[PDB]
């Protein structure tokens, strides 16, 4: 690359031939001829530098004529004729330059620069522009002046917004004085047109046109829109236009567009597309089966009964945007009633300012953290199957401030790996299973019915500052029995505080660092947990202490169940970018404690299982690649470190 | 029964729903028919444009809704770019400026509504229900991947290509050689 | 009886898996594979 | 202790297969204009600039120019792409302040909480790009009051030998880690490929070499391997017939070492073919594995689709297995199915029929799905099965009521 | 009652003192030229449009 | 038999090639 | 001996087009408001341009 002039080693006395120039035909100079000098052209160097020949290499006559159609066929409007030539720099010597020859399109006389119109565009900058566009001699202009001036003025309405304010023509030319016209263009003209495509196989869409609207009004869109006749035409105005009209939530797609209006060039038509929501839709999913005996395919009448599912959707219910889905499915039509299922969902989202209201009939299969093997080798696990209505409200306010509020009905079973369920807990003690357990709900059949109240508050101030968040944040939930059916009456709450601090025992990072070589400080992390259980609580509703987003180290009930718990963690990062290494390097203590309520659960599962009540470790790691956190960890209370792969941030 | 000539179109797209299918076709048959008889630097990623077969299909969803919003310099406001309070649009050499500026503005550390916030799980509700639905629904209603035009567009690429492999070959025996080895002596 | 005399479900779709977990793994079938565009871009 | 032959002969067996190939820097390949996709020209420019290379270095001013103008070019792009990143760089810093910007948390559907309880820890700042590509990995079964996912997969693709964007080996590697303090998961997959010619240099013939590995602790205590060698040329009956072979080896390793255990070796073919109105692709399979302790077990495998011009929307697939046990004199175990679909459009809804054949137990399995986005005209079935439960309401509310 | 409103009622009434803020700099920005009022939506639409949103 | 035999046949005029 | 240079013949093959495109529509804005036979809807711009054939075989 950069000036290959290593090639052009055929020196004076490298090659011979008698009578003839010897060597080949290298290019070694090329010079350029004739180029205005024009600010909207590009100059003699980066014109150099697009040609096919180059210096220090070799060419042929094609190489010059398809250079010469490429020049005369890019700049038609400025130049239009190029001649092209060699000539030898020495004799006995096939090394010879090549000169480019420009003669573009004069215009025989111009003097003065004047520029009218543009009412919009005050008078102080118009008499600098028309200062710097001065040729030198008056008698022998280029074209391409001309192409300059309105360069810039289009470039003034084009960075005010304004795509219909432009540069007309020029009507000077016989008083030797270049005069450009402005021409700016007001609206005149608001119309509506109401569309809707429709579904068929094929890849164009058809449409069906009306002249008015069946739900919206013709006027309400033209009001929404905010577009006035003597106005000037904004691209923000259309933006704004979009939004607001959009904002009824009832249109799929709209379409805005300003037209020229080509019988009055100062006039500005715009046209209005819309298009409603089309809200009905269903799906059928049947099956067969037919058993061939024979070739005969058994075409009884009782055979054509299809074992398959129904899904009806409808959105905008009651006039407003909500929408609802209904399921069935039934695995045999002719007995519907051995394995039916059914669900139902019904959103709401313009329930009330920052709200929306949900309503879902699901099924949910989890697994049991509370019989866990602590310190009894083996324990079969227990698996929670909740099934039931849920319906909630949801708020974000203050940017990320979440409030939701919820109603349940829920029927809860617990089982074992399997659709059969279970009472109690168990563990294996030689190669027998254990006795009499601790219960796994408040009825002691394994099934319980319950209405619950969940309240939910998150609070947010936390922002990453180069990565690295700072801030604090806080949770709160609160869970009520209502229920006086299976369930208790319980009150189960929580209260969770981070803070993300940056970091005392180090100086502290100022402006210019953070902003120009964009450097992250070091943080501490102060993190705190407490929560509490009164009335009678059943065993899937226990508080369960370890594992991840726990004492880390742990297994993930290791440390025992709980009525009441505090957790303590604390943790110091470095960012490593501030090095030019990739990720951030930590290193956290933490802490658990039940507080001595083991005892308080009906059945004992801690001590059942052996496992105590408190638990501390401390470790090392490494976050890299967005939120892959690798850590080595250290149980204390039992002197063994273990190295963990999680995804998540915590805290 | 011998050949089908004259395919058109519509005989492409009907073949094309069958092509999607293939992939579920594919069934896991065979321990199933055992169990029943046995009784008896540089970085590679993704292209620019979007894949294969490319056609500009619709134009139908080209308006969107903007936030008008503040930017994390002061006095500046967005809806799609930055404006600089005097109606103009912000260049390259206003932002250093401006920056350079901030430097002395950013030094009492205010902070109060952050730029990027923490998002949500239920941030827009009505967008991630039904924003593109026909679109969705009419994919519901041909089964195709690729598009009619797309099919075309590569089909006369090809097409052309074989073309002009035919005038090089007639070119170069009937005019480049001959002259090649006149010119040899 | 018919019906449920088929107790051994209808065959269901084929996908490449791990032998261990049954993870999928990635496939190089011709009609999705021929669609298939990347290039190349400096780091920074 | 090896999986069960079947499953090496469906995954020897599954259609005509299509290999990794070249992919090039867009604004170097048609220098400085804008350029369109085409295979063929793409995998010409690849293996004519290495060629112009070695010709420009040999001497030969013709080959000079071409790699001069390439180098021009790439220069060009590079500076560009660069000043890019600036202007990226320079916009992030004005639009947000120090601030970052952060990723939308993952959606894990309905649950009976209050679903931001945990979506605090799956928003993080960005870090752009890296090279690699990480997701989560979720489990069936989550725990109660917790977040499912437990493991990382990580991504990562390249094409390493390459001069100036002119690649050489596509190459790319998957692995799934999950890491806790009781099991451990390692899953990992690699392919390599390898292209000896494309036309006019000759006919497109490309190797690709596939690697896989399994570990399972505490559960399985032997890992497992895979190796795969396969080929492929357009060609060898006739113009454009995409034909290829291929083999596998397989071993599950005793305690992780690779010398020990049983073993799984098998080959591969696949063909298409055009004959009267009929097209159709095939392949074939055949399996050779040992047994924990009794020897040689054989399967073969067979797929085949037959595409047919008139009546272009009937799709039909054929199957076979056949099995060869011990005593292989009179246990041979065959198996063959049908498949068969099509797909119209009625009363403004759009129908698909599947028709499945499995022909060991005769059993013909029909399933048909619709979509109305237009009505409810395709619920009038909807009566078939609300009779029914009221004649097992009653019937019930009888014998419930005696 | 006493901890948790007040501090979101706090931040709500700082992020509408913000937008006023960004439709008063939008209104100073035409004023600036010679052209008109940026015509803002009412609240109706601020409210929907905070649940529909493309861009932010 | 047929994949072990024509298995080897596209082997080997794979292998006429390169 | 030297033919024009492809991506150029194409490029202004392109611009014809172009160029063809704004043909039809300045005389269709200029001449094709004038009818000459208005028994079959023939106008001036398809009658001195040479179509009318194109006119019989579209009625
Ligand atoms: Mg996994």
């Amino acid at each position: 690359k950069r000036n290959w002039k290593n090639l052009v080693t055929d020196s004076e006395d490298l090659e011979e031939k008698p009578g003839e120039r010897s060597g080949t035909n290298r290019c070694v100079e090329i010079v350029i001829e004739g180029w205005p000098d024009v600010g909207n052209l590009p100059t003699a160097d980066e014109l150099k530098d697009l040609l096919t020949v180059q210096e220090g290499h070799i060419f042929e006559k094609q190489d010059l004529l398809d250079d010469r159609r490429k020049l005369e066929i890019q700049y038609e409007d400025y130049i239009a004729e190029v001649e092209i030539r060699t000539e030898y720099v020495d004799g006995k010597s096939n090394h010879q330059r090549v000169v480019y020859k420009f003669t573009p399109h004069q215009f025989r006389g111009i003097n003065a620069i004047d520029i009218k119109g543009a009412a919009l565009m005050p008078a102080s900058e118009v008499e600098r522009i028309c200062n710097e566009c001065l040729p030198k001699q008056p008698y022998m202009v280029d074209i391409a002046v001309m192409d300059k001036v309105r360069n810039r003025i289009e470039q003034w309405y084009q960075s005010r917004g304004l795509p219909f304010c432009y540069v007309g023509f020029f009507d000077g030319m016989d008083d030797g004085i270049l005069r450009a016209n402005v021409t700016e263009a007001k609206i005149d003209n608001v119309s509506v047109r109401f569309v809707r495509p429709k579904l068929t196989g094929d890849s164009e869409l058809e449409y069906s046109v009306y002249d008015e609207g069946k739900v919206v009004k013709a006027d309400k869109i033209i009001e929404a829109s905010g577009f006035q006749r003597g106005h000037h035409y904004h691209v923000e105005d259309g933006y704004d236009a979009m939004n607001s009209i959009f904002a009824c939530g009832l249109l799929e797609d709209i379409n805005i567009e300003p037209e020229q209006d080509p019988s009055d060039v100062n006039k500005i038509n715009v046209k209005i597309r819309c298009e409603e929501v089309q809200p009905k839709s269903m799906e059928l999913d049947l099956d067969w089966s037919f058993q061939l005996k024979n070739g005969i395919p058994s075409i009884n009448r009782q055979s054509l009964i299809p074992g398959g599912s129904v899904e009806v959707s409808h959105e905008n219910l009651f006039g407003n945007s909500e929408s609802a889905t209904l399921s069935l499915s039934a695995s045999d039509w002719r007995n519907p009633s051995a394995d039916l299922g059914f669900s139902v969902a019904y959103s709401e989202p313009f329930y009330k300012p920052h709200t929306t209201r949900n309503a879902q009939l699901f099924n949910t299969r989890k697994t049991s953290t509370i019989f866990t093997p602590g310190g009894e080798s083996e324990v079969p696990p227990v698996f929670v199957d909740r099934f039931g209505l849920k319906g909630w409200t949801s708020q974000i306010t203050g940017q990320d401030n979440k409030v939701e509020h919820a109603l349940m009905l829920q029927l809860v079973s617990t089982l074992d790996e399997n659709g059969q369920v279970v009472a109690k807990g168990t563990k294996v003690q030689r190669g027998y299973y254990a006795d009499n357990g601790p219960p796994t709900t408040n009825s002691g059949n394994g099934r319980d019915l319950s209405l619950s109240y969940q309240g939910f508050f998150a609070l947010d101030n936390v922002r990453f500052i180069n990565g690295n968040q700072l801030g604090e944040r806080m949770l709160f939930q609160v869970d009520q029995g209502l229920n006086p059916l299976s369930g208790g009456i319980y009150n189960r709450a929580t209260a969770s505080y981070t803070k993300f601090l940056e970091a005392p025992f180090l100086p502290k990072l100022t402006t210019e660092q953070l902003w120009k070589e964009r450097k992250a400080p070091n943080t501490v992390v102060l993190h705190a947990k407490a929560g509490n259980a009164l009335g009678d609580v059943a065993a899937y509703d226990y508080f369960s202490l370890g594992g991840p987003y726990s004492v880390r180290g742990y297994s993930h009930g290791e440390i025992g169940a709980a009525r009441r718990f505090l957790e303590l963690a604390t943790e110091v990062r470095v960012p490593l970018k501030n090095y030019g290494l990739p990720g951030t390097a930590y290193g956290f203590v933490e802490y658990a404690t039940d507080l001595g309520s083991g005892r308080e659960l009906n059945g004992n599962p801690t001590e059942y299982y052996r496992k105590p009540g408190r638990g501390m470790s401390y470790g090392l790691g490494l976050k890299a690649l967005g939120a892959c956190r690798f850590e080595y960890a250290r149980d204390c209370n039992a002197g063994t470190g273990t190295f963990l792969v999680n995804f998540g941030e915590r805290f | 029964l011998r050949v089908k000539t004259d395919k058109d179109l519509q005989w492409w797209r009907t073949k094309q729903r069958v092509i999607t299918k293939r992939k579920s076709a594919r069934k896991r048959d065979r321990f199933k028919k055992q169990i029943a008889v046995v009784n008896k630097k540089l970085r590679k990623k993704i292209s620019s444009k979007g894949r294969r077969y490319r056609s500009l299909s619709l134009a139908r969803y080209l308006t969107a809704t903007r936030k008008p919003r503040l930017v994390g310099l002061d006095n500046l406001t967005k809806i799609d770019n930055i404006t600089t309070l005097q109606g103009a649009f912000i260049t390259k050499e206003e932002k250093q400026d401006s920056l350079n500026l901030t430097i002395q503005r950013k030094q009492e550390l205010t902070n109060s509504l952050k730029k990027s916030q923490i998002k949500k799980r239920s941030r827009h509700s009505w967008k991630k229900r039904s924003r593109h639905q026909f679109s969705r629904n009419h994919y519901k209603y041909r089964k195709r991947h690729t598009h009619g035009n797309g099919k075309l567009r590569v089909m006369n690429k090809k097409l052309k290509k074989f073309k002009a492999t035919n005038e090089l070959r007639q070119w170069w025996w009937n005019s480049f050689l001959p002259r090649y080895l006149s010119n040899l002596q | 009886d018919a019906k449920a005399q088929q107790e051994p479900d209808r065959r269901s779709q084929y996908t490449r898996h791990y032998a261990f977990k049954g993870r999928g793994r990635k496939e190089f079938l011709r009609s999705d594979m021929k669609n298939d565009a990347n290039e190349l871009v400096p780091t920074r | 202790r090896l999986p069960p032959m079947t499953f090496f002969v469906e995954q020897m067996s599954e259609g005509v297969l299509k290999p990794e190939g070249w992919a090039t820097m867009e604004t170097v390949a048609g220098l400085g204009e804008e350029v369109t996709e085409d295979e063929g020209a793409e995998s010409f420019n690849h293996v004519y600039y290495r060629q112009m290379y070695e010709l420009a270095v040999a001497g030969d001013p013709w080959a000079q120019r071409e790699y001069a103008a390439m180098l021009r070019a790439y220069d060009k792009g590079c500076e560009s792409y660069r000043a890019s990143y600036e202007e990226a760089d320079v916009d992030a810093n004005v639009e947000y302040g120090v601030e970052s910007y952060v990723v939308d948390p993952i959606d894990f559907g309905p649950s009976f909480d209050p679903e931001d309880m945990y979506s605090h820890r799956h928003a993080y700042a960005e870090a752009a790009d890296a090279g690699v590509t990480v997701i989560p990995s979720q489990d069936y079964y989550g725990p109660e009051h917790d977040d499912p996912l437990n493991g990382i997969v990580f991504q990562y693709e390249a094409q390493p030998f390459s001069r100036h964007g002119w690649g050489g080996v596509p190459f790319d590697l998957t692995v799934c880690c999950e890491k806790d303090k009781t099991s451990l998961c390692l899953q990992g997959e690699t392919h390599v490929s390898l292209v000896h010619s494309v036309p006019p240099f000759g006919p497109r013939h490309i190797t690709q070499v596939t690697g896989s590995w399994e570990v399972l602790r505490p559960n399985i205590k032997d890992v497992m391997y895979q190796l795969e060698v396969d080929t492929f040329k357009d060609g060898l009956l006739g113009k454009s017939d995409h034909a290829g072979c291929g083999l596998m080896l397989a071993r599950l390793g005793e305690g992780g070492d690779p010398r020990k255990g049983p073993t799984a070796v098998g080959v591969r073919l696949q063909d298409t073919l055009r004959v009267g109105p009929f097209k159709l692709e095939a392949c074939a399979s055949k399996v050779a594995v040992q047994g924990p302790t009794g020897g040689k077990e054989e399967g073969w495998g067979a797929r085949a689709f037959v595409g047919y011009d008139w009546l272009p929307g009937l799709g039909m697939a054929f199957d076979f297995i056949q099995e060869r046990t011990p005593e292989e004199g009179g246990k041979r175990l065959r198996g063959y199915g049908a498949n068969f679909t099509y797909d119209w459009e009625a009363l403004g809804a759009a129908f698909g029929m599947e028709v499945d054949y499995v022909a060991a137990s005769e059993s013909v399995f029909v399933s048909v799905n619709a979509f109305s986005g237009n009505d409810y005209r395709l619920g009038w079935l909807l009566l078939l099965p609300a009779v029914n439960y009221f004649k097992e309401t009653v019937s019930s509310l009888w014998a419930r009521l005696r | 009652r006493r901890f948790l409103h007040p501090r979101l009622d706090d931040n709500q009434r700082r992020v509408e003192r913000e937008e006023e803020r960004v439709w008063a700099l939008r209104g100073q920005q035409r004023r600036a030229l010679g052209l008109h009022r940026p015509h803002r939506p009412d609240k109706d639409a601020a409210w929907r449009l905070e649940q529909m949103y493309d861009d932010d | 038999k047929f994949i072990f035999w024509a298995a080897m046949v596209y082997a080997t005029l794979y292998g006429n090639y390169e | 001996e030297n033919p024009m240079d492809p991506r150029i013949r194409e490029l202004m093959a392109a611009e014809g087009m172009d160029d063809k495109l704004e043909d039809e529509g300045f005389k269709d804005t200029v001449l094709g408001s004038a009818i000459i036979n208005p028994y079959t809807g023939l106008d001036m711009k398809t009658y001195l341009d040479g179509k009318e054939r194109h006119q019989a075989e579209l009625v």
